[PDB]
């Protein structure tokens, strides 16, 4: 939720959103954008 | 038929070296020879 409100930073300064305990549904947020470019390294793009 | 009987452990030492043959088998499955887990059904969904 907190993602989709104000000024997204620039880059050299990322927020960050640390999740230790919760069930996530991705493809709830992801269906929320356009995605163009969807890059994985040392796990599938669809493992994720 | 009982502790002090030489012969009857006898006995159970060959019923338990049957055991131990087939334990050792079971129990290697388990092992993980430097990956990421000894299941394959779990290395397949996660990797590439």
């Amino acid at each position: 939720s907190p993602l989709l409100s104000g000024t997204p930073p620039q880059v050299y300064n990322f927020k960050r959103l640390v999740f230790t305990n919760c069930n996530y549904n991705l493809t709830k947020l992801l269906s929320l954008f356009s995605v163009n470019d969807f890059t994985c390294s040392q796990i599938s793009p669809a493992a994720i | 038929f009982t502790t002090t009987n030489e012969a009857f452990q006898k006995v159970q030492d060959a019923v338990n070296n049957n055991a131990q043959a087939l334990s050792k088998l079971a129990s290697e499955l388990s092992n993980t020879f430097g990956a990421i887990s000894a299941s394959i059904g779990d290395i397949i969904q996660r990797l590439d």
